[PDB]
């Protein structure tokens, strides 16, 4: 097929897949705070007697002291994932690197300009 | 190199008249009545650049497919439109990476067509099944039927 | 381009300054560094005569002018027409004020400390950089053949290096600086003509001198029996022609001005070739990178390019190496800019965009900051 | 030692985030104030935890795209 | 007569030009040329080593399977006299 | 596979860990036991350079590094390296998370009590195996010969150690546990090369002299005659290739090195060699037990490898012991691997299920738990 | 005038010979190194050939040597047990 048509396609399935992710993510970001939500329910408790105020006290102390244990366990275990990610990605990068180096030319200079140079006074448009 | 062939496809005929009435001013009492890779590193050299005749080497082998060393008529095109690299810095890699990443829906470490089928289908674009066919012999270098990351990133290297 | 800020990677060299913005294949502007004042009168009156012509100007006023490098042997000797070169090239050559741009100077590995930081207080203050940074010319030029291995030798014009790199640590104990180079080999080849007549004595035919030694030198594969043959046919004999007429005629000097490389002895160095430092330098490493060095000898450098140098290395190696490890010599075709080129993939760097030398910091430490972390 | 380093270390944490419930003196809107404070609190957690969750998900994908790629460097 | 000696002077330079260019693509040819028989000379050498230890390969192969066997019947001899 | 779950079978040694799941032949992944940081400055800038390889990859870039062990002779001495080693096993080497896994350690015996109690601390606390045991090195290797008596002669790389069993019924009084081990023949080795010009020094080059020890070297059948041989004639000298060429020739250094397992006088240690060490063990054993150890003596690890060792221990003791017994030495061709093949057979049978020390256990009674019934 | 002619025309001829000379040379330098690169391919996977028939010798006389060995050890004990 013609290639301007697979340029168009390349730069179509990048727009889909951009709006796929934003999608997903936008997705992803409404589930979760409906779902935590559901997880932890507002309260009201205002003018009781304050035995079971502090009662409530005790108990959020120690419901955020097991939150708070899982959520740092958690935190720890995915620094431990992202170090060993990091060190794979170097090791692979060093693998197989080398004389991967991108490169950028400049010296392909403007067409116009190399067209006036070339033709000089009876270049004016073309 | 089928880059800039894709880029010149959207201009018309009146950029083949231009270059038709540039070869009438530049290739005018030539013996040949063409252009080649000599020619061009001499032109160069008089009109002022210097490269390496290694470069004029992997220019003219890169549009010389026929080994006639010349530029034919859309390849000439090609070539006029290729000595200005206008689509430069091909994007993000990240960015790409990312959205690959959202590509694998079945999450596989692999590209299935359907998510193609799927693509093709939101883009909408007169295409057959050869169309795809072509495209992923342009792209599945191990012929693994999917699109390896890997590969993924040299089908869109330099893409913008 | 547009927003954001490119580097400025420039190479101050003994003999031809090369710069360039940084990202690019080839260095934007290459010419002599060479500052020349007028010598005789002059008596034509607003002629617009200047003071002092520099880089490439003052090799087409040559005639009336008496040149003078001011970089001897990788030190810099003559800090005021240093500053010159240095303003010339920023302005004139690039047409960039330097007040937004940082740089990336390169230097010879075993200099004087003192002439690095003249350096960066040079362009710390004179210049008003925003950010400098110092780089040793051999690692540069391993950049750009894309290893990350290999003992690379720089046959510059000032001075000969030989740095050996592994696995990307560098090897201090091993570097073997020699001070024999193009301008030595030019003063040699001025001295050898001299055995069929012509006489070369002016600071201005040095350069003559140059171009002869360019266009007409070889390194000969075996140096015994071409001495036997360009004395008995006369296949060897290539003419060149004078910037004013008088042909002249080569013989035997064409391959005996570059051998001097390969025997220190003729200019009367004590030292040996470049064949057997560079053996010297690689068995000062450790026994088990010594194939991966054999393997991967790099050639850079501008007087490197002699016809034929690529052979008579290898050969001469092979025959001091042991039988079995396999010697390869690599030889990019743009060898001359290969520094600059490594200069360039090294400031376009990712990582390394945080390793630049900031105003903050040397105004919180002196010149003095080039030697510490920041090397 | 290093792993009793980082058991104490831990431990230390654990106590560095254990604030010192003392409010019963106070009055009931500052103990609904307090309150609604640790629901903030466990709400910004919960949060964390999801996006921990989360990028854990996408950092198992990228190991198996590392897996697969050694498979490849064969 | 002037305007034709400019437009000589002109072809002069172009002449000078195109030896220059001639004379490096003809060093180029020479050079490549050479490089290319010291190549084919050391692919012939590894050719020689390659089947060589190919055969002698071959042959410690069939004294394996020999002594391998004079290994087993001694082997039997042994479990006898034990 | 699937469901249910394996125990993993980890050997940690003093020179190659050898690991792998529970019922196989072989350790799925042996590699040597060394954590060198790289030594020299290193100038190439995101080559991704690491700042401590451990296991194989370190016997690739040694060339750069300072290898060190972290095991010295059976007891361990800097215990962040074996943490280090450890989790390299666990995740790189076998990809298996050790949440689901219970291990087993094994451990020379007469080892300090603090070295076991901190490796439960650091296998409960750090990995969070589920459960974990601690078997003596000796017992597994008279597993994998399908024995259930006979005394064992383990001459690992760090601890040479010899523990009889009878009937299933260790001997704890007749332990005799003697230092010299494979180590100190490479050391030993290292030193008498150099009475030849071949000088070793850098700890990278310890592994060439191990490499060359481990090629060449043999015990002679008789040492006074294998000294006048090859003081005589010249049918023993074995040439060697190094890592960079220049061959080495090595003459009666050959079974002079291992000798020293025979006689220990020769590095300077008092005690007497490993053909006088097992028949003291027997000798210490009751009377009536005695024909049946002559009858069963086991060969184990990887230092028991050498070329003749088998016939020159067999004649040694022969010698010693009286002469109506019949000395037999069981000699496997599977040595080097004895001890994990054993740990596999142990870790999967049946009746030994119920013995390890679960996680629960520990809690309660602390590290101490080791010394306590759980053995 | 005549002169300016005469230096014309030996201008043309010499400027068409360096032309086509440099031609020629291009054309015999790409063939030369088109079989350069053909034979580079060559020597690389003779000498990969090699490596592996070193290897494979190494192996084999390894296990000859330990099975020389163990026979060695099992004669002298079957003669002793005789
Ligand atoms: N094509 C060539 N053939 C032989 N010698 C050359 C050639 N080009 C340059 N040289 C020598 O190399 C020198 C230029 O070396 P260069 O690499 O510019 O030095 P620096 O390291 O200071 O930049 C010149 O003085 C010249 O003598
Ligand atoms: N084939 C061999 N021949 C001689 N010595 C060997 C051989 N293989 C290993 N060795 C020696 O044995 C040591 C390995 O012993 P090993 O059994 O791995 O110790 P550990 O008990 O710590 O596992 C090495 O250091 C080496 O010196
Ligand atoms: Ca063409
Ligand atoms: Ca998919
Ligand atoms: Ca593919
Ligand atoms: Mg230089
Ligand atoms: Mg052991």
């Amino acid at each position: 097929i013609s290639a301007s048509r697979k340029l168009q396609l390349k730069t179509l399935m990048l727009q889909i897949a951009k709006q796929e992710l934003e999608r997903e993510a936008e997705e992803r970001r409404g589930e979760k705070g409906r779902a935590l939500s559901t997880r932890c329910q507002p309260l009201e408790l205002a003018g009781l007697s304050f035995a079971e105020l502090q009662d409530l006290c005790r108990q959020l102390h120690a419901r955020v002291d097991k939150v708070d244990e899982e959520r740092y366990d958690v935190e720890a275990k995915v620094t431990k994932n992202i170090t060993e990610i990091a060190d794979l990605n170097q090791k692979i990068f060093d693998l197989r690197g080398k004389f991967k180096r991108p490169t950028l030319r400049r010296v392909r200079i403007s067409a116009d300009a190399m067209m006036q140079a070339l033709l000089g006074a009876r270049a004016k448009e073309t | 190199d089928d880059i800039y062939k894709a880029a010149v496809e959207q201009l018309t005929e009146e950029q083949k008249n231009e270059f038709k009435a540039a070869f009438d001013i530049f290739v005018l009492g030539a013996e040949d009545g063409c252009i080649s890779t000599k020619e061009l590193g001499k032109v160069m050299r008089m009109l002022g650049q210097n490269p390496t005749p290694e470069e004029l080497q992997e220019m003219i082998d890169e549009v010389d497919e026929d080994g006639s060393g010349t530029v034919d008529f859309d390849e000439f095109l090609v070539m006029m439109v290729r000595c200005m690299k206008d689509d430069s810095k091909g994007k993000s890699e990240e960015e790409l990476s990312d959205l690959f990443r959202m590509f694998d829906k079945n999450a596989d470490g692999y590209i299935d067509l359907e998510e193609l089928k799927i693509m093709l289908q939101a883009t909408g674009e007169t295409i057959t099944e050869d169309d795809i066919e072509e495209l992923m012999k342009d792209g599945d270098k191990n012929n693994d039927g999917r699109i390896d990351y890997d590969e993924f990133l040299e089908f869109m290297k330099g893409v913008e | 381009d547009d927003e954001e800020t490119t580097a400025l990677v420039c190479d101050n060299g003994s003999g031809l300054v090369k710069a360039g913005f940084a990202g690019d294949d080839a260095p934007r502007a290459v010419f002599p560094s060479i500052v020349g004042r007028p010598r005789h009168q002059g008596v034509m009156v607003g002629m617009g005569q200047k003071d002092s012509y520099v880089g490439d100007e003052a090799q087409s006023k040559r005639g009336i002018l008496t040149l003078k490098y001011p970089i001897e042997h990788g030190i810099i000797t003559n800090w005021d027409d240093m500053e010159k070169i240095w303003h010339h090239t920023f302005y004139n050559e690039l047409r960039v004020a330097p007040e937004e741009h940082p740089t990336l100077l390169t230097e010879a590995p075993l200099n004087p400390k003192a002439n690095r930081e003249k350096m960066t207080q040079i362009m710390f203050e004179t210049f008003n950089v925003p950010a400098m940074y110092v780089a040793i010319q051999a690692v540069l030029s391993l950049y750009a053949s894309g290893r990350t291995t290999g003992i690379v030798l720089d046959s510059g014009d000032g001075v000969t290096h030989n740095v050996p790199i592994y696995e990307g640590y560098a090897l201090p104990h091993a570097i073997m600086r020699l001070d024999l180079a193009g301008r030595d080999l030019t003063d040699y080849l001025m001295k050898i003509l001299t055995e069929r007549g012509y006489s070369f004595v002016t600071t201005a035919e040095r350069e003559i001198v140059r171009d002869i030694k360019e266009k007409l030198c070889y390194v000969a594969l075996d140096f015994e029996n071409e001495m036997a043959t360009a004395a008995s046919s006369s296949s060897l004999e290539k003419s060149y022609e004078l910037p004013d007429g008088q042909v002249i005629t080569i013989g035997n000097e064409r391959f005996r001005c570059p051998e001097t490389l390969f025997q220190p002895s003729f200019i009367g160095m004590e030292s040996a070739g470049i064949h057997e430092t560079t053996y010297n330098s690689i068995m000062k490493c450790d026994i088990d990178i010594r194939k991966d060095l054999y393997a991967n000898n790099v050639l850079s450098g501008g007087t490197t390019m002699y016809p034929g140098i690529a052979d008579r290395m290898q050969k001469e190696i092979t025959a001091l190496a042991p039988s079995t490890m396999k010697i390869k010599i690599i030889a990019p075709p743009e060898r001359k800019y290969s520094v600059w080129i490594g200069g360039s993939i090294l400031a376009s760097l990712s990582t390394f965009q945080q390793m630049w030398i900031s105003k903050q910091e040397y105004d919180e430490a002196g010149p003095s900051i080039v030697h510490r972390k920041c090397f | 030692g290093k792993r009793q380093t980082e058991r104490e270390k831990k431990k230390k944490i654990l106590a560095e985030r254990r604030k010192v419930l003392a409010i019963d003196h106070l009055n009931e809107d500052q103990l609904r104030e307090k309150a609604k404070e640790l629901w903030q609190s466990i709400y910004n957690l919960e949060a964390e935890k999801f996006d921990l969750q989360e990028k854990f998900k996408q950092q198992k994908y990228e190991i198996n795209v590392l897996r697969n790629r050694i498979n490849d460097n064969q | 007569a002037q305007k034709d000696e400019e437009k000589m002077e002109i072809q002069e330079i172009q002449l000078k030009e195109a030896k220059h260019i001639a004379e490096d693509a003809d060093r180029k040819y020479e050079e490549v040329a050479r490089k290319l028989v010291i190549i084919e000379s050391d692919l012939e050498r590894a050719e020689e080593r390659a089947e060589l230890s190919e055969g002698k390969c071959a042959e410690l192969e069939e004294e394996l399977k020999t002594v391998t066997n004079n290994l087993k019947s001694l082997e039997a001899q042994a479990e006898k006299y034990s």
